């Protein structure tokens, strides 16, 4: 039975397997090739993935996300103290270590970040087992290039708690390069830029690859820029619209705001392939149904600053790597948000019309490379060389 | 490079005989490798012995551990030949 590759993402996770000469990115039982990194605790059950994210509006204080922001950190870390303000769930200090505290089955319970992440990994394991019709034990799990030993070890520990044997922890941008077979090239060294705009974070990495050996030359980005921020720009737009139409302010109703955000994220996705999207919400606030439309043009405008701003970390990465933009051999799109046409246009214009690597679904690329690597490390991808 | 050539010649000469490879792997490891002890053919007779020694070997040359080390390329070459030799051994 095969080893699997798991992208354990800040906002979404994804599992692939290399089998019968091809990588399959595995759909969950709801039909989704990516699964929210969400865990909900209720009166009766623990919910993970789609079911967890889907009930966030009804149960916000016992629905945990963003565990990856806590993993491998100390409670007193500046990052943790800062991030805590944004979360509706409780974070507490246990002998210097952060724990999430929740209500579960009428009981107060607390979990370490690696325990929450193990629940996400368990779900991804189950997704793969459903597809394979056999148990999955071995996996490659990915992390950000900038993760330190503490964060890597905590991620491994999450795997162990999920009943997995972690063959290796590898870097997200490196996984994406592996997906495209970039480490199979021979001869002069090649410079690769990974442009990874996800749900919560934006990462730019410059890799040099020679004879299948990687070197991370520079990293840049913003740990607090992603798709969620584009959703929020839409949310504020529609809060204004509702107040003007109905003489009612929904801003302070937390459930209505979350219900609206869900609808905005769906419309945004539609706007990557269509030029308009429609929103329909039953009884959004005080019995009032909310129906409206938004254009691709209007969405782009609402996010204009955030989109063009993605080019600054690109410039910063290039100078830290001591490279001109004419010196980059391959550009790889990674992350769900890079499906946004305006993002793709901005990046290609920056590189003076050069073609982008986007044939692999950008939200699946990391899992894809992890799957390849897992097969190699298992002895299940002989020949060629070693990718 | 001489280290790569040394491994290529080792691989060709042993004919994917897993015992021949394991019994001589000490001759192709990088300088600075200190974990592996030379294994003699006496400790490679039974299939159980071969499996135990193979498992030890792959741990030494594992690409995950080798990532970023000066000897990375060479560990990868040894790892892949051992795996192929093991699969052939299992086919018997
Ligand atoms: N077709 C699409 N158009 C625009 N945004 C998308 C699309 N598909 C997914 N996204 C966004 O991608 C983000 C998730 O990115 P992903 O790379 O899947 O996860 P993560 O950032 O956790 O690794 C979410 O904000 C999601 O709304
Ligand atoms: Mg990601
Ligand atoms: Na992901
Ligand atoms: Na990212």
């Amino acid at each position: 039975g095969p080893a699997v590759g798991i992208d354990l993402g800040t906002t979404y996770s994804c599992v692939g397997v290399f089998q019968h000469g091809k990588v399959e990115i595995i759909a969950n039982d709801q039909g989704n090739r990516t699964t929210p990194s969400y865990v909900a605790f209720t009166d009766t059950e623990r919910l993970i993935g789609d079911a967890a994210k889907n009930q966030v509006a009804m149960n916000p204080t016992n629905t945990v996300f963003d565990a990856k922001r806590l993993i491998g950190r100390r409670f007193d870390d500046a990052v943790v103290q800062s991030d805590m303000k944004h979360w509706p769930f409780m974070v507490v200090n246990d002998a210097g270590r952060p724990k999430v505290q929740v209500e579960y089955k009428g009981e107060t319970k607390s979990f370490y970040p690696e325990e929450v992440s193990s629940m996400v990994l368990t779900k991804m394991k189950e997704i793969a087992e459903a597809y394979l019709g056999k148990t999955v034990t071995n996996a490659v799990v990915t992390v950000p290039a900038y993760f330190n030993d503490s964060q890597r070890q905590a991620t491994k520990d999450a795997g162990t708690i999920a009943g997995l044997n972690v063959l290796c922890i590898i870097n997200e941008p490196t996984a994406a390069a592996i997906a495209y077979g970039l480490d199979k090239k021979v001869g002069a060294e090649r410079n690769v830029l990974i442009f990874d705009l996800g749900g919560g974070t934006f990462d730019v990495s410059i890799l040099t690859i020679e004879d299948g050996i990687f070197e991370v030359k520079s990293t840049a980005g913003d740990t607090h820029l992603g798709g969620e921020d584009f959703d929020n720009r839409m949310v504020n737009h529609f809060i204004a619209e509702f107040k003007r139409k109905h003489k009612k302010d929904i801003s302070e109703n937390k459930r209505a705001v979350r219900r609206l955000r869900t609808a905005c994220e769906r419309a945004k996705r539609t706007l990557s392939s269509s030029t308009q999207a429609s929103i329909e919400i039953d009884s959004l606030y005080e019995g009032i149904d909310f129906y409206t439309s938004i254009t691709r043009a209007r969405f782009e405008e609402l996010n204009a600053d955030l989109f063009r701003g993605t080019l600054d970390p690109v410039e910063k990465a290039l100078r830290d790597a001591k490279l001109d933009k004419s010196q980059i051999h391959d550009i790889v799109l990674v992350g769900g948000s890079t499906r946004i046409p305006k993002i793709q246009k901005l990046l290609q214009d920056f590189f003076n019309g050069k073609e982008l690597n986007k044939s692999i679904n950008p939200d699946e690329a990391v899992a894809y490379g992890a799957a390849v690597q897992a097969a190699i490390l298992s002895g299940d991808k002989s020949e060629n060389v070693q990718d | 490079d001489p280290e790569k050539l040394k491994i290529l010649e080792w691989i060709e000469g042993k004919e994917r005989n897993i015992r021949a490879l394991l019994s001589t792997m000490h001759t192709v490891l990088w300088a600075g490798e200190t974990k592996w002890k030379p294994v003699g053919m006496a400790d490679l007779v039974t299939p159980e012995q071969v499996k135990k020694v193979y498992r030890k070997a792959v741990l030494v040359v594992h690409p995950c551990k080798a990532t970023g080390q000066p000897y990375e390329q060479y560990a990868k070459m040894i790892f892949m030949e051992l795996n192929d030799a093991w699969s052939e051994f299992e086919n018997q």
